[PDB]
């Protein structure tokens, strides 16, 4: 019911950036390929830019090199 | 009626199982059950082919084949599933936490499953179960989420709402090179 981008940004406390990204026609698939310069060009500030970029990198590393299944205790 | 029942059942088998050797095994254990009337042995033998979530509707397909006098026991021995979603509200600031463990995510090719419950804990008290699949967190779909994103999403607010679907299977992958397999709740809990 919610988009991959909406949930992605929600997990990072960055829901308020969903409007800007959708306005610039950027879905999650497109965001994965965004460089620092790309996000600079669409007025994403330093702090938010580094949070997104870090999360993209962690996502890519998990998808490309998935570990053993482990339980997270909550 | 038995040619109509066989026809409808065969359609369900063909749709959920691709492999012919797996089909042959399925029909064989059902043939054996008709001879012996051993429902416990049947359910145990059925597990070899019903080995992943997408194959669980086979239990529903088989139920009409089970005589009335065995349908209560059959239900008890098979996972209790429902397409109606269960919603719960949990407090993260609780002194003893949520009282559950969680595994899975997009990087594993599987959904998010409750793998452990602390008996008497907060998750337990609201009726959550080992074998439950989490389909929604704080209103958000998690079908495109990695394990870490789901964990971070749970930890965003002081409280968390979880929507749940009971499956009765737990995903298993003991190393980065292992394939994804599934274990029934009873096996996973006993082996832990």
């Amino acid at each position: 019911e919610t988009s991959p981008l909406e949930t992605f940004l929600a997990s990072l406390h960055m829901e308020d950036f969903a409007a800007l990204l959708r306005q610039e026609k950027i879905d999650l698939e497109a965001l994965m390929l965004c460089s620092d310069l790309d996000l600079r060009s669409i007025s994403v500030p330093l702090g938010p830019r580094e949070k997104i970029l870090g999360a993209v990198r962690r996502r890519r590393q998990a998808m490309e090199r998935p570990p053993a299944l482990e339980d997270t205790e909550l | 009626m038995d040619r109509k029942v066989a026809r409808e059942f065969r359609h369900k088998v063909d749709f959920l199982i691709e492999n012919d050797a797996e089909k042959d095994y399925l029909y064989d254990v059902l043939r054996m059950y008709h001879q012996t009337m051993d429902v416990a042995v049947l359910v145990g033998d059925l597990k070899l082919v019903i080995n992943e979530p997408s194959r669980l509707p086979l239990f529903d397909a088989i139920r009409p084949l089970i005589p009335l006098k065995h349908q209560v026991e059959y239900d008890q021995l098979t996972p209790r599933r429902s397409r109606k979603l269960k919603e719960v509200r949990l407090d993260r600031l609780h002194p003893e936490g949520l009282g559950l463990s969680v595994r899975g995510g997009l990087e594993f090719g599987c959904g998010l499953f409750i793998s452990h419950l602390i008996k008497g804990g907060q998750a337990d008290s609201v009726g959550l179960q080992v074998g439950d699949e989490i389909v929604r967190i704080n209103g958000y779909s998690i079908s495109s989420c990695t394990h870490e994103e789901v964990i971070n999403l749970i930890r965003t607010e002081k409280t968390v709402s979880i929507k749940v679907r009971h499956i009765g299977l737990i995903p298993v992958k003991s190393s980065p090179d292992e394939p994804l397999t599934w274990q029934y709740v009873d096996q996973f809990v006993s082996e832990s």
